[PDB]
């Protein structure tokens, strides 16, 4: 289960959490910003 | 040496410029020799005359702040100096640093003797108050509370209790006047176990080294920081001899011609900063004087402390 | 070459507005113009645990320990009063018009084939099928949610407002038109015109929508549900909060709109299972199934890419999709 | 042993440096701790307020300070169910007990 | 291979609303519709330590110290008026029906199976047991949740309310009819056949249930009672909450409904010990026990789990309390 989740066409990288099962904001950035994060929390969960 | 008679308590004592510079290797804090020195001066000036020996002394240090700058993007600190006079042409002298620091420290220091059952508790309270208000504690003036709310007063508690609970009550007492400081302890023990530690991890290792582990935030990997039992710091803990002992006249510009002199250099301990109800004996907590003065030696710490 | 326009920005067609819930009774819905609002208000629930244990918890005197410290939150709640019977949601809805035209493009030539590709579809057929849906979709109160769920009758009245005042009015029994049946009518082929002639661009529509709903005295109603903080203890736990405007209750624009994209009828799937709403990768989220996947050939993006691109165009039901999904709005390119 | 003492040392900063704990009233201050208005009560009122904290001995916040310090483990079902939450329990009660023995002495 | 689904919500069947508690005199119970609500007032109560002490406190100077300071407080209370003996509550009940369908559930092959397993229970033996012991739970006041305990006469009037009047009308002596004990009648059949019909979807079950029960002069009542914020002062304290809905006291429509519920007669347990909530893992959480423990397999989750997916259909009693939980509602399916 993926730990962030880039929307693609609104600039916008969503954050899993736990406790309600859903998604929520994390910050704005695209692919490159979604890498360097997955880089620096590691994916997954 | 000597456990304590009474314990007597300078309040809240503001001290404008102290040496922030402790040692060639600390700075912050002055040295707690400055203090033990304090206390000695104190008794060389008012001990004598009310037939009491005021001995050891418990820091307390309401608040601080030294007169330092963290300069544009380095992690370091610099020091706020003074501007001294020129030179008699009219030229910059050659600037020497020298730390300065704003202290409210309060003295726990203990006090013996014959004089306790002649006078007053308030009075030699108020006397040694008098004194120490003409005083310098670390090179710093010592500002003497005028025109605020009121002034802190003093109160020599006697050590002798009439029970264990009367003793912990007035105990619990005096620990609550001086709760919003943090006590000063020397630490050597856990500085002596950490080096035997450290050389079962890898050989030949100095205390120098364990006290540098002991001071950096080290970092391990899987990343986790090594934690810190309590607020570990480094002091410096007396002198060790260099030189012979030389004879009072002997020495070229000594400070007198009646007192030997001897080369010495800074011994670096460990010291650890704690809330001041954590020890549950007051009579401890005080930094006393260790000469031994064949060997060299010279050196403060805080004996029954554990 | 005519690649894919690396971005693209639909703007939303079918504007609907935050539905506002009031309240009274029925026979009286013609004097309902000052019902009062159905209040969201505070209640507090305690209850014992009834999820499933990962069979570690199975330990009985660990169940009973955990059942001896219950869950105590308390819930935003809405009811009808205790004497009045009758939901009154009332809603408006802007059909703008203008479907295929996007707000941003990047490249003029995928541009120019995207609006050819837009307009020869209304020239082969108008918004024809895609408002007698939509019209559907207001008909059968279908944006009560779970307000229409046990309902002894439903009736919507849509007006067309004009410059002040209602120009056309319709009257519709919402459950004698289903859920699921697209069928024929001479009320409803009015308000499909009308909608047609709102998304052609060949006029301005505005409706307002209002739907009663015989629920019951004090009754629970169902407004849309926002999401919570949780910083506080998990006593006041606060597990509920519903959606009010000011101090009245309400259900989301973007839900009423949702129910009203609820069209698709032309998955790939099984068409029992009644239709769906217009999504790319047509997806629903109470069912957690995405039909029309991109493994098939029948999401939104192969069909657009597909239609505009290298000029397969798909069947008539499929670019429906296609059209609806340019009506719904959405940034559809890629990073 | 370090959370109670700088608990401790944040209670007694504030209840001898300012007098704000009494600046202004109201209808909420959470006013059951009466440890953060120590002399805010005793000094200004001389037998409204005193002789309602020196009888009463209010000392309760040990209890709502271990609900505060029950979030800082986590709340997983087999942490609850193996033996260290009863390790953590046991030693979180016996420093608690020691910040009850230094707050009830406040009247001294 | 046909692994449970990952969500499963099942939306509340028997939806009760808030019941409403007024107060008036009997004899003139069928006048009962201007009948003033019991209004929640404050008063102060001045309580002495009475809780166990843990031998540190057990000191006698310490507890007289203690005794000296007793606590005060302000408590919400509900009383009926001086000249009022009888107290009537009044809630709606609406029977749904549609019990097998989920209202969110991932796996398709798992929602035809469970689908399947209802219709071959409903099939085999319609809601007819279940609704013979909801209209026994309406028809004794258990409702009345402590209100019922030392009335003198307790009257269940029960309506079935159509396209605006009675339809049907009951009228119960809700103390013969005990609380334990799931008999047969006349007008209870009537009762069970019409939830049933509610409950199997084939019609629309809207019920008007009032309870009358005669307590006294001025004697307390007791509504639901809400939680509290705990920020004031030790004088001050309000320590107590009571539900009301405006300005009238209210019972919550979760506690109509657990009681409501009370059917479950077959856990494994003392059957002396009277019908319990249909809960998985049965519990009760005043006796703070949990009946129907998972090592025991008679939880819901074990048994819907061998009904579904391995087809091993429990007793018909089993399958009750299974086809109650649906009933229920819930959050089923792990994560």
């Amino acid at each position: 289960i993926e730990k962030f989740r880039c929307s693609h066409g609104y600039n916008e990288i969503y954050k899993y959490s736990p406790d309600h099962e859903a998604y929520l904001f994390y910050c704005k950035g695209g692919q490159g910003q979604l890498n360097k994060l997955i880089a620096e929390n590691g994916r997954f969960m | 040496v000597t456990d304590p008679e009474a314990l007597l308590l300078l309040p809240r004592l503001s001290i404008q410029n102290a040496n922030a510079i402790s040692s060639p290797l600390t700075w912050g804090f002055p040295s707690p020799g400055a203090f033990t020195g304090f206390v000695h001066a104190l008794q060389r000036r008012v001990g004598i005359s009310l037939d009491i020996e005021l001995d050891g002394v418990g820091i307390v240090c309401h608040r601080f702040e030294a007169q330092i700058s963290q300069p544009a993007g380095k992690r370091t600190k610099v020091f706020n100096l003074t501007r001294n006079p020129l030179n008699r042409d009219g030229s910059t002298a050659a600037i020497v640093e020298e730390g300065r620091a704003h202290l409210e420290v309060s003295l726990l220091l203990g006090v013996h003797g014959d004089g306790l059952d002649d006078h007053p508790a308030q009075e030699i309270a108020r006397q040694v108050q008098e004194q120490a208000g003409a005083m310098r504690l670390a090179g710093g003036s010592i500002l003497p509370w005028c025109n605020e709310r009121f002034p802190a007063p003093n109160a020599e508690l006697l050590m002798l209790g009439g029970s264990d609970e009367q003793r912990r009550k007035n105990q619990r007492r005096l620990t609550r006047r001086l709760l919003p400081g943090f006590a000063l302890v020397s630490r050597e023990a856990l500085l002596q176990q950490h080096l035997e530690t450290l050389r079962t991890t890898l050989p030949e290792a100095t205390t120098l080294d364990a006290l540098l582990d002991l001071c950096r935030i080290n970092f391990e990997p899987p990343w986790q920081v090594r934690d810190k039992p309590g607020w570990l710091v480094p002091i410096p803990a007396g002198y060790n001899a260099l030189s012979p002992l030389y004879l009072p006249g002997e020495v070229r510009n000594a400070r007198d011609r009646e007192t030997p002199l001897r080369f010495v250099e800074n011994l670096f301990g460990l010291g650890e900063w704690l809330s001041p109800h954590r020890v549950a004996a007051l009579s401890d907590l005080l930094w006393y004087h260790h000469a031994e003065p064949d060997k060299g030696l010279y050196r403060w710490s805080t004996p029954r402390f554990v | 070459i005519l690649s894919t326009a690396s971005v693209l920005a639909f703007e939303r067609k079918l504007d609907p507005s935050d539905a506002l819930m009031s309240a009274g009774a029925w026979a009286q819905r013609d004097a309902s113009q000052e019902w009062p609002a159905v209040t969201v208000r505070e209640k507090s629930v305690r209850g014992t645990i009834s999820n499933r244990l990962k069979t570690k918890d199975r330990d009985p005197a660990k169940l009973d320990a955990s059942i001896q410290s219950p869950n105590l939150q308390t819930v935003d709640v809405a009811n009808l009063p205790s004497d009045a019977d009758t939901l009154k949601v009332r809603f408006t809805l802007r059909v703008l018009g203008g479907a295929g035209t996007p707000s941003a493009c990047n490249d003029a030539a995928y541009r120019d084939k995207l609006l050819q590709t837009v307009a020869t579809y209304v020239n082969d057929q108008g918004f024809a099928e895609l408002a007698r849906r939509y019209a559907h979709n207001l008909a059968n109160a279908r944006f009560l949610w779970r307000n229409r769920v046990g309902a002894e009758a439903v009736e919507v009245r849509i007006n067309h407002i004009r410059q002040g005042e209602v120009a056309r009015a319709w009257r519709f029994d919402a459950l004698a038109i289903g859920l699921r049946d697209f069928k024929a009518d001479a009320e409803l082929d009015a308000l499909a015109e009308l909608i047609a002639s709102g998304l052609s661009g060949s006029g301005h529509v505005l409706l307002e929508v209002v739907a009663f709903a015989r629920i019951g005295d004090g009754q629970e109603v169902f407004p849309s549900q926002e999401l919570i903080l949780d910083k506080g203890d998990k006593k006041g736990q606060k597990s509920k909060t519903l959606y009010s405007v000011r101090d009245a209750a309400a259900i989301h624009s973007q839900k009423i709109g949702n129910a009203l994209r609820t069209i698709d009828t032309w998955y790939p799937d099984e068409d029992g299972l009644g239709p769906i709403a217009v999504e790319p990768y047509g997806s629903v989220t109470s069912q957690g199934k995405a039909y029309r996947q991109p493994k098939q050939k029948l999401d939104f993006y192969t069909l657009l890419d597909n239609w505009v691109l290298r000029d397969e165009a798909p069947a008539v039901e499929q670019q429906h999709y296609v059209i609806a999904n340019l009506i719904r709005g959405g940034v559809f390119g890629e990073a | 042993a370090q959370i109670c003492d700088e608990a401790l040392q944040y209670a007694a900063r504030l209840r001898e440096l300012e007098p704000g704990w009494s600046a202004t009233p109201g209808c909420q201050l959470h006013d059951a701790e009466q440890l953060w208005l120590d002399p805010l009560r005793a000094q200004t009122d001389e037998t409204f307020l005193q002789r309602r904290l020196r009888g009463d001995w209010p000392a309760e916040v040990g209890n709502r300070f271990a609900n505060w310090l029950n979030r800082a483990v986590s709340s997983d079902s087999q942490i609850l169910g193996s033996p260290e939450a009863a390790q953590w329990s046991q030693e979180l009660s016996k420093e608690l007990t020691m910040f009850k023995e230094i707050l009830e002495d406040e009247r001294d």
